[PDB]
RNA sequence: UUCAAAUGAGAACUUUGAAGACUGAAGUGGGGAAAGGUUCCACGUCAACAGCAGUUGGACGUGGGUUAGUCGAUCCUAAGA
RNA sequence: GUGAACAGCCUCUAGUUGAUAGAAUAAUGUAGAUAAGGGAAGUCGGCAAAAUAGAUCCGUAACUUCGGGAUAAGGAUUGGC
C-alpha cells in the first residue's frame, strides 16, 4: 500500500514545471466524497442527510420565458456583416430588398 | 517573556458529521508537539485539553499558529483527510476545521 | 461485446533503439497498436492520465513495463463510423513487474 | 511615428476614409462598368510615400 | 468557442501573467459570454476564473 | 575505453607495481640502494630526489618536500600497507595452492612486514631530517 | 512535442484543460526613437493570400477607439542657413 | 545558484512552444565522436585534429632602448568531512 501510495503521488504531482490547484479555490463532487469516505470505513449518514436537504433546496422551477422562449431563438434578422441595430452598413445599405 | 498564549480549535462540524475524533486529534498533539527541539518535553511547559468540540492549547514555550496548522494538517494527512478538510483561522489565534467545498450529487 | 481487462505492456523492446526526441510519441502509437491488436478495435482512446504517466519523465524517459486497464466499450454517438472503442487507462501499481493479463469484474 | 505633424495625420485621414471596397448599388446601375475598386490601397502593399 | 479574448482580460483582471489563470474547461459558455472586465471579475468572485500559484523555487539547498 | 583512461594507462606509460615497490621497501639493502643512487644525465634531478613509495623523481628536494606533503603520497603509502597481492591470493581464492598462499601471508606476517615498517619509518625520519 | 474535450462538413496546425520542454533579466520579458499608418480592439467571416493545412490570422467585410496649464512641440541658441 | 565575472550551465517573474508532416534506417554526403600497435613513414606543405588550459606554491635563459622578455621554460598540488 504504501509503495502503491507513492506510485500514485508521483503521477499526481508535477511541481518543477508548475504548483498545484488550491483545494480551496477548486470543487468536488459528493459522489467522490461517498466513495473515499466508504474506503476509510466513516458513517455517511450525516453527510447523506447534508446532501440530500441541499439537493431538495435546489429545486428547478419553471417560469414564462421557459414556457414561451424555452426551444425558439432568433426573434432577429440576422445581419450578413454583424452589425448592431444602429450602426452603419458601408457595402449594404443602399440596397433594400435580400433579393437585390 | 513566558506570558501564556492560548490556542483554539473547533472541530465540531467534522465530528457531527462522523470523520473526525478529537481525542485522537488531542492525543496526537501531545505526542507530537516538539519543545527546545524534541517530542515527549512538555512538562510544565504545553497543555492540551479537548472536551469533544473545542481543543484548547495553552503554551508558555515557543508555540506558533502556524505551527499548529502544519501539525494538524499532518493529522489530518495521516488520517486521509486532507483532500477534503481544511483548518482555517476565524480571529488571532482561534482556528476551525471546515470542509472544503462540495456540489450535490443530484 | 463490452470487456474490460488488465495487460502488461513491456515498451522497452518496442522503444529499443528510437531517436531521443521521439521515444514518447512512439510510445503513445505503440499503445494505441497494443489496444487495437487486444481489443480488435481501429478507435482506441488514451486516458490524460495515462499521458502523463508515459510522459512523466521527459521526452525520453518512458518506463520498460506499464500496467494498463483496456475497457472495450459501445460508441453511443450514431454517426461514428464504428459500434464499439477502446479506452486505455493507466493502472498505478507498487511495480510493473510479475503481473499477468487478468479480466476485470465490472459492477 | 507617434509624434507626427498635422500634415501627415491630414492625408493618413483621408487614406483611411478612402480605403473601402464599391458600394454595392453602384453595381446595380444602368450601363455600370465598375465593377471594383482599382485604386484600394492596403498598408502592407503599396506605400504612401510621405 | 474562442476564449482568448476571456483569457488575456483575465490575465489583466487579476494582475498575473496569462500563464497563471485557470478558466474552467466546463463552464465554456458562461466564459465565452464574458466580454468586459466587470463580469470576467464576476467570474473570478464565484470561482470559474482561479489565480494559480507560483512555481516555486525553494532556497534550501542554497 | 574512454580516451582519458586510454591515454593515462596506455602499455607504454606504464608504472611500476605495487608487489615490486613492497619487495624494494622491504630490504634495507634495496633502500639503500634507491636512497644512494648514480648520477644520471636522463633522470629529473640527476637521478637524485627519488620517492621509493612513488616510484618518482623530482627535479628538487623542495619539491620531493611537497610531494611527501600531499594526500597522493599518502594514499601510495595507505595503499602499500598490508598483503602485496601477487597471484598465489587469486590462486588460493579459487582454491589452489591453499597452504603456500597460507605460508606466505604468515611469513608478510611474521618477519617480513615489521622489516619492512621499520625500513619506512627509517626512511621517513631519514628524508625529514634532509629535508 | 503529446493526451482528452469543445467547435466544426472536415482539426497535426483553432479554443480550454491536462502534460513535456525552451527563452534564462546582455531574454523569445517590459517600454520607447527613426520608420510605418489603423496594422490596435470588437462583431461577422474563408473565394484569393499565410510555398502543407486551416474552423485560425497582421487576410476579407462592418464599426469602435488616441481627452493635458503641469508630457512634448511651440520658446532659446549651436555647427550652420 | 555555481563561478573572478553582464562568461558557460540550471532556475523564479513574464513570454513562447513558432519553422509541411508520417513511416523506415541502403549507399554517398553535412555536422559530431571513439579506436589496438606504431607515431608524420601521409602530404608540395603536420592542412585538419590531438595535446595545453582555472587557481595556489617553487622556479624561470639568451637578449635588451634597463622599461621588458615572462604566464619564458620546467616542476608540486587541487574532492569530502
Ligand atoms: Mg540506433
Ligand atoms: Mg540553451
Ligand atoms: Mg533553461
Ligand atoms: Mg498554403
Ligand atoms: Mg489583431
Ligand atoms: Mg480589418
Ligand atoms: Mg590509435
Ligand atoms: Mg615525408
Ligand atoms: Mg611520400
Ligand atoms: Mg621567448
Ligand atoms: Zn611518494
Amino acid at each position: 500500500r504504501q509503495k502503491t501510495m507513492i506510485a500514485e503521488a508521483r503521477n499526481r504531482k508535477s511541481l518543477k514545471n508548475k504548483a498545484i490547484m488550491p483545494r480551496s479555490k477548486l470543487t468536488k463532487s459528493f459522489g467522490k466524497m461517498e466513495e473515499h469516505m466508504s474506503t476509510l470505513g466513516h458513517d455517511m449518514s450525516a453527510l447523506q442527510d447534508k446532501q440530500n436537504r441541499a439537493a431538495r433546496k435546489n429545486r428547478y422551477v419553471e417560469r414564462g420565458s421557459d414556457v414561451v422562449f424555452g426551444d425558439q431563438d432568433a426573434l432577429t434578422a440576422s445581419t450578413e456583416n454583424g452589425v448592431k441595430l444602429r450602426q452603419t452598413d458601408r457595402l449594404l445599405d443602399g440596397v433594400a430588398d435580400g433579393s437585390m | 517573556q513566558k506570558i501564556a498564549k492560548t490556542f483554539t480549535v473547533d472541530v465540531s462540524s467534522p465530528t457531527e458529521n462522523g470523520v473526525f475524533d478529537p481525542a485522537s486529534y488531542a492525543k496526537y498533539l501531545i505526542d507530537h508537539i516538539k519543545v527546545e527541539g524534541a517530542v515527549g518535553n512538555l512538562g510544565n511547559a504545553v497543555t492540551v485539553t479537548e472536551d469533544g468540540t473545542v481543543v484548547t492549547v495553552v503554551s508558555t514555550a515557543k508555540f506558533s499558529g502556524k505551527y499548529l496548522k502544519y501539525l494538524t494538517k499532518k493529522y489530518l494527512k495521516k488520517n486521509q483527510l486532507r483532500d477534503w478538510i481544511r483548518f482555517v483561522s476565524t480571529k488571532t489565534n482561534e482556528y476551525r476545521l471546515a470542509f472544503y467545498q462540495v456540489t450535490p450529487e443530484e | 461485446d463490452v470487456v474490460t481487462r488488465e495487460y502488461t505492456i513491456n515498451l522497452h523492446k518496442r522503444l529499443h533503439g528510437v531517436s531521443f526526441k521521439k521515444r514518447a510519441p512512439r510510445a503513445v502509437k505503440e499503445i494505441k497498436k497494443f489496444a487495437k491488436l487486444h481489443m480488435g478495435t481501429d478507435d482506441v482512446r488514451l486516458a490524460p492520465e495515462l499521458n502523463q504517466a508515459i510522459w512523466k519523465r521527459g521526452v525520453k524517459g518512458v518506463e520498460y513495463r506499464l500496467r494498463l486497464r483496456i475497457s472495450r466499450k459501445r460508441n453511443e454517438e450514431e454517426d461514428a463510423k464504428n459500434p464499439l472503442f477502446s479506452y486505455v487507462e493507466p493502472v498505478l501499481v507498487a511495480s510493473a513487474k510479475g503481473l499477468q493479463t487478468v479480466v476485470v469484474e465490472e459492477d | 511615428a507617434a509624434q507626427k505633424s498635422f500634415r501627415i495625420k491630414q492625408k493618413m485621414a483621408k487614406a483611411k476614409k478612402q480605403n473601402r471596397p464599391l458600394p454595392q448599388w453602384i453595381r446595380l446601375r444602368t450601363n455600370n462598368t465598375i465593377r471594383y475598386n482599382a485604386k484600394r490601397r492596403n498598408w502592407r502593399r503599396t506605400k504612401m510615400n510621405i | 468557442a474562442n476564449l482568448r479574448t476571456q483569457k488575456r482580460l483575465a490575465a489583466s483582471v487579476v494582475g498575473v501573467g496569462k500563464r497563471k489563470v485557470w478558466l474552467d474547461p466546463n463552464e465554456t459558455s458562461e466564459i465565452a459570454q464574458a466580454n468586459s472586465r466587470n463580469a470576467i471579475r464576476k467570474l473570478v468572485k464565484n470561482g470559474t476564473i482561479v489565480k494559480k500559484a507560483v512555481t516555486v523555487h525553494s532556497k534550501s539547498r542554497t | 575505453m574512454g580516451r582519458y583512461s586510454v591515454k593515462r594507462y596506455k602499455t607504454k606509460r606504464r608504472t611500476r607495481d605495487l608487489d615490486l615497490i613492497y619487495n624494494d621497501l622491504s630490504t634495507k639493502e634495496s633502500v639503500q640502494k634507491l636512497l644512494n643512487q648514480p648520477l644520471d644525465e636522463t633522470k629529473p634531478g640527476l637521478g637524485q630526489h627519488y620517492c621509493i613509495h612513488c616510484a618518482k623523481y623530482m627535479e628538487t628536494a623542495i619539491a620531493l618536500k611537497t610531494h611527501l606533503k600531499g594526500k597522493v603520497h599518502k594514499r601510495r603509502v595507505k595503499e602499500l600497507r598490508g598483503v602485496p597481492y601477487t597471484q598465489e591470493v587469486s590462486d588460493a581464492a579459487a582454491g589452489y595452492n591453499l597452504n603456500k598462499f597460507l605460508n606466505r601471508v604468515q611469513e608478510i606476517t611474521q618477519s617480513v612486514g615489521p622489516e619492512k615498517e621499520s625500513n619506512e619509518a627509517l626512511l621517513k625520519e631519514h628524508l625529514d631530517s634532509t629535508l
